[PDB]
């Protein structure tokens, strides 16, 4: 045989068998923030059946599996690992992750994408051929890791994928549109869509658990031989405030075209993400640049003077590193411009960091407070946002640390959230009452111009 | 354990062979050998689902076989078909048959006994004629839809739902044309056949004068963007969820695509053949009113293929739907069989090593949701002479039997016509799912598969 479609299928079997993804897996439940504090490894490969070239990219999270004496213990009832992980709640909304990791809450996932670029599957027949090949691949090898196929363009980021297990299939599908009927902008319409797609004949259903998250963006901020140091424009650009409802239940509140309970002040958890303005023209990373030996040492002491009160405690080590790095090159015949560029980059990074620190303290007024124990709380809250782009707020909006954030928003209850994220989960016996009870999961993000739904719906292959 | 049991013996089939093959009908020890049966694989066959009649037509000659219960030496009234009628059906010159059908008709008299009124015979010819005979052979109705040859005939009857979720589809009869789809409402057939039979019976005795032949329902769909079509299956009417509606609209359109606030119902057909290999047709239901000697009747609605599986070198040759109407099995000329999920248009499992194979389905209900029903795919390889029982989708080969190389696997796919809900559960007679007819033993057998094996 080995026709072009079969050739593609055989090549996919090879790409999956070489990576040893075949067989069952059993690990440990993921703790909180593993997606963030952990790291993600990746492996690529290339495949092309007739003309079209595809890039197979497998992404996976590091797992320090300690016990290996277990001889792959298997039970009569074994629902796939990814199937259970569909229902995880500890790692909702990771600050940084792949789109599929954020959307489906997955840990290990392969993707078959158009190799290089300038290639896009558009017609429905080609996407259906690719998905058929994927389904036959997983059926033949026995791999349980979800597989995905990029469709439409690259900038639209549409994927369709399947996961398979003994007697169980899971379909990862996604819709991305700009405009919908106004009956889809609240939770009730989303719940109706969820339960309509479920389509279980057992009309009595348990309530669907819902995770609500809102996103607000604030841009306006309202109000001799001396080296000139300082940043003309504001080095920060925008402040992002995310309000998170971690676990609710259907019917506990309402959200429709009339009555809503989604008040940001009542969010039990408050998180803050900041944005850094591009090209923060400073005065000290350019003054010396205009002359690119004497001006190499000026900043060393100048920078030190400004951070004597700030005490960033990074420049000192970086200066010692520069000193050692220059120890043997500061004299090499005809000194090259490489060092000049390296010290320029170090100086501009340090000065930008200290400018942003000052700007942050000035926006949140750490010293604009009489209470030593609160002004200190504020100073420790500030400067922590500079390293990681996500910090918690004490006492949500009720606390004094969050009270200032509340006052800036008021001085600008809260401006319409530029992005709302909903997460719905349920466990029902689809598609017939004599079938297994499987978990259906749906993620939705709504913006002013974007409307994305990503759903993982399960069905029983054995008794449908 | 799986097992196949014999249930009928032909009284005499050599007579039917001799009638349909006149040329077929003492030596000095000449080596006479290489004797095989291919005339059964050449003929058009049909056996009624209720085991009431048999149609076997070769080129333009059709033998009708009728049962007869005979007391054997032990007193058992064993079932034995005996030629009931045999004659030519060609009215024009050069006219040849292309298909045959035996439809039992349910009784309106609320007869608790297992006696359907009669088994109508629906035949399609190369000239473009559809003709309806009775069991005796009397001609009842003759209709010409299109001048092109009649390719296939598929009848849809009534089936009780497995669980509350299962919906119901209208009773229908469809006629496949080279590049056209013709559908006849089953209710119109039920209201015309009876009448015609009553008039003929009354004409036989009362002397009822000839009656102006009433036209039937007739909706001709003009198929498109297809090069060669061999078989078809009527998936029928379906409804879309808002999620599905948005998905399909997004894919068909793009970013600037709009969404309607009233999802339309679309009848789905599937067509195998060449260029493309498989094509999925969707037609707007209720958009065009059904129309009521001329092949030039205006087509009801043009029909263009929305999507399919483009395989030019591939040439499909058959397609059969699962009892639950969720899976289809398609055979190609590369000697391979594929299984498709009709609700998604993708393939699930593709078996290999099956040239000129024949497909069938067996549904088994867990004797006690209501019951853990289970479907099993049957694959008959004639060259190897083997009969295989596969799972509905994935699972080991449940059974494998060695039968003759010249058998035939019959899978009607319908039940007693004209029944409705209350009549079905009140009482129903026996109806089979598949049969295996054998020339060497001149017999008809059935396959039984227990449900428990599925648990594995």
């Amino acid at each position: 045989t080995a026709s072009e479609w079969e050739r593609f299928i055989s090549k996919v079997e090879e790409v999956l068998n070489d990576w040893k993804l075949i067989g069952n897996s059993l690990g440990k439940p993921l703790e909180k923030g593993i997606f963030t504090s952990g790291t993600w490894e990746e492996k690529s490969d290339e495949i092309s059946f007739a003309d079209f070239k595809f890039s197979v990219t497998h992404h996976y999270l590091v797992q320090e599996s300690t016990d290996k004496e277990g001889k792959d213990e298997l039970l009569e009832d074994v629902v796939p690992q990814s199937m259970q992980d569909l229902l995880g709640m500890n790692n909702d909304f990771p600050p940084r992750a792949h789109c599929l990791v954020r959307w489906y809450g997955l840990r290990e996932f392969v993707v078959i994408a158009p190799a290089a670029h300038s290639d896009a599957v558009l017609s429905e027949s080609k996407c259906n051929l690719l998905l058929s090949s994927v389904s036959i691949a997983l059926g033949n090898t026995g791999c349980q890791v979800p597989l995905f196929v990029q469709i439409h363009h690259k900038w639209r980021r549409m994927y369709v994928g399947e996961c398979q297990g003994p007697g169980v299939r899971t379909d990862f599908e996604m819709v991305h549109l700009r405009k919908v009927p106004n009956q889809y902008t609240h939770l009730s319409g989303l719940l109706d869509i969820f339960k309509s797609k479920i389509g279980c004949p057992l009309t009595p259903l348990p309530p669907v658990s819902i995770a609500i998250r809102f996103t607000y963006v604030l841009q306006d901020w309202q109000q001799f031989g001396k080296l000139p140091f300082g940043a003309c424009e504001d080095p920060i650009s925008e402040l992002h405030l995310a309000t998170t409802w971690p676990h609710l239940t259907e019917g506990i509140i309402v959200d429709n075209d009339v009555y809503s309970d989604l008040d940001p002040i009542q969010a039990p958890h408050w998180s803050v993400r900041v944005r850094k303005a591009e090209n923060p023209q400073c005065l000290l990373g350019d003054f010396v640049t205009e002359f690119f030996p004497c001006v190499i040492h000026a900043a060393v002491l100048k920078v030190k003077e400004e951070e004597s009160l700030e005490n960033i405690s990074s420049v000192k080590k970086i200066i010692k590193q520069i000193i050692s790095h220059s120890s043997k090159v500061l004299h090499f015949p005809n000194p090259e411009d490489k060092k000049l560029e390296e010290i320029i980059h170090q100086i501009t990074n340090v000065e930008a960091l200290i400018a942003r620190a000052r700007s942050l303290k000035a926006k949140f007024g750490t010293e604009k407070c009489e209470q030593e124990e609160e002004k200190e709380d504020l100073e420790r809250f500030v400067s922590c946002l500079l390293e990681q782009p996500e910090v918690l707020v004490t006492g949500a909006g009720r606390g004094h640390a969050g009270r200032i954030i509340h006052k800036l928003f008021v001085n600008a209850d809260f401006p319409p959230p530029a992005g709302r994220e909903f997460i719905l989960r349920t466990t029902v016996p689809r598609p017939a009452p004599y079938s297994k009870a499987l978990p259906q999961r749906m993620y939705s993000v709504l913006t002013k111009e974007d409307f994305r739904l990503a759903g993982a719906f399960s069905s029983d292959t054995s008794f449908f | 354990a799986c097992s196949i049991v014999q249930f009928c013996y032909f009284q005499d089939l050599q007579a039917a062979r001799d009638f349909l093959f006149p040329h077929l009908r003492e030596e000095e020890g000449n080596t006479c050998k290489t004797q095989k049966t291919s005339w059964l694989q050449d003929c058009v066959l049909s056996l009624s689902p209720t085991n009431d009649l048999m149609v076997i037509a070769r080129e333009q000659k059709a033998v009708f076989l009728v049962p007869k219960w005979k007391y054997s030496d032990k007193g058992k009234e064993e079932m034995q078909f005996a030629v009931g009628w045999s004659g030519s059906l060609n009215v024009e010159e050069g006219e040849c048959v292309t298909s045959a059908l035996c439809i039992p008709l349910a009784s309106q008299k609320r007869s608790s006994t297992g006696r359907p009124d009669w088994t109508c015979i629906v035949v399609g010819f190369t000239s473009g004629y559809v003709r309806f005979y009775t069991e005796n052979g009397v001609l009842l109705l003759a209709q010409l839809l299109n001048e092109d040859p009649v390719l296939q005939l598929k009848c849809r009857t009534y089936e009780i739902p497995r669980h509350p979720g299962v919906t119901e589809q209208n009773e229908e009869l469809s006629i496949l044309y080279p590049a056209a789809i013709v559908t006849i409402d089953g209710f119109s057939l039920f209201q015309s056949l009876r009448a015609c039979r009553n008039q003929v019976a009354k004409a036989a005795a009362s002397g009822n004068e000839n009656i102006q032949p009433p036209p039937l329902a007739y909706k001709k769909w003009g198929l498109q963007d297809i090069d060669t079509i061999i078989d078809h299956a009527s998936v029928g009417i379906m409804t879309l969820s808002p999620f599905d509606q948005m998905k399909t609209a997004s894919n068909i359109g793009g970013f600037n695509a709009a969404i309607k606030n009233s999802p339309p119902a679309m009848s789905q057909y599937i067509t195998v053949g060449s260029n493309p290999f498989t094509g999925f047709f969707y037609a707007l239901e209720g958009s065009t009113q059904p129309l009521l000697q001329k092949p030039k009747v205006e087509p009801a609605t043009p029909l263009a293929v929305r999507f399919g599986l483009p395989d030019s070198r591939r040439h499909g040759e058959s397609i059969c739907l699962s009892p639950c109407n969720t899976l289809a099995a398609v055979t190609d000329d590369f000697g391979r069989v594929i299984l498709l999920d009709v609700a998604r248009g993708i393939a699930i499992r593709m078996w290999k090593g099956y040239r000129d194979a024949q497909i069938g389905w067996i549904q088994t209900v867990e004797d006690l949701g209501p019951s853990r029903v289970a479907q099993f795919l049957v694959i008959y390889a004639p060259r190897r002479g083997i009969l295989e029982v596969w799972s509905t989708q994935q699972g080991p080969r449940v059974g494998a039997f060695n039968v003759g190389k010249h058998c035939r696997l019959l899978y009607p796919g319908y039940k007693i016509m004209g029944l409705n809900n209350v009549t079905s559960q009140s009482w129903q007679p026996q109806t089979y799912q598949i049969c295996l007819v054998d020339p060497v033993s001149g017999s008809v057998k059935t396959v039984n598969v227990p449900f428990h094996l599925a648990l594995s």
